[PDB]
């Protein structure tokens, strides 16, 4: 309930939208370095979704913003079979083409999650304990 | 069969056909199944197959994009929160992802909306 100046309280956690363009790894790293620690925001309830969407809109973000969701895979991508039944034994996506890191979509008022290149530069939301 | 049919090229026991008609990924795939029994969108299993495909497609299409037989490249993996909490709640954007290959260099892979219309290559096993 008692957050640092600039941060907003929801359900016992503190939240803040940072208007600095970072890649997903740099934003996550930034969030871990806040005084009470923390991470890029996670969204675990309809309540949190709505709170974070309003927070981001209140801050007049005009592009997508990172959240803390990421694809974890063995290879470059997730499909294991081509249409002809054969195995995926070779992959050739560039890093620009890989889409493993999720944003809140500006086009939905920051309510829905889209996977995009991790090296994209976007503002982001951090979540910390008070 | 024993030989690749007249208009098709051979590489390691498979036959390949570059199609200079622009179709969605679905329609392109279905067209491939109608050319020959066991025909599909091209699949690529090595850098050497990619090289073959490029070598074959580049003089026909020049610098261009071809549908290839993968889809939903970002669907089947685990998605994890950085704060180490369990993914209990989902709020996905609507996506449509199908594999496009470039016809130059080494057949670079691109994500593409599956309803976009492109050139494509068919393949079947002898």
């Amino acid at each position: 309930v008692d957050c640092l100046p600039g941060w907003s309280a929801y359900d016992q956690s503190c939240y803040r939208v940072f208007k600095l363009l970072k890649t997903w790894d740099d934003a996550e790293k930034f969030c871990t370095e806040r005084p009470k620690g923390g991470h890029l925001v996670s969204i675990e309830s309809a309540g949190e979704r709505d709170f974070v969407a309003q927070l981001v809109s209140e801050n007049k973000q005009t592009d997508n913003v990172w959240l803390g969701l990421k694809i974890q895979s063995k290879g470059q991508q997730c499909s294991t079979e081509w249409t002809d039944g054969s195995s995926v034994s070779y992959e050739n996506f560039s890093e620009y083409q890989s889409k493993k890191c999720f944003v809140l979509e500006k086009n939905t008022g920051f309510r829905t999650w889209l996977n995009l290149n991790c090296g994209s530069e976007y503002s982001f939301v951090c979540k910390s304990p008070p | 069969g024993f030989c690749c049919p007249l208009r098709w090229s051979a590489y390691e026991g498979h036959c390949y056909l570059v199609v200079k008609e622009k179709k969605t990924w679905d329609d392109a795939e279905k067209f491939c199944t109608e050319q020959r029994k066991g025909g599909h969108l091209v699949s690529v299993h090595s850098r050497e197959e990619a090289d073959f495909l490029v070598h074959l497609a580049y003089p026909i299409l020049d610098l261009s994009l071809i549908w290839m037989g993968l889809s939903n490249m970002w669907n089947d993996c685990k998605r994890e929160w950085s704060d180490g909490t369990k993914l209990d709640f989902k709020s996905w954007a609507k996506t449509s992802d199908c594999l496009i290959g470039k016809t130059d260099g080494d057949n670079q892979w691109l994500n593409m909306d599956c309803s976009k219309k492109h050139y494509f290559v068919c393949k079947f096993k002898l």
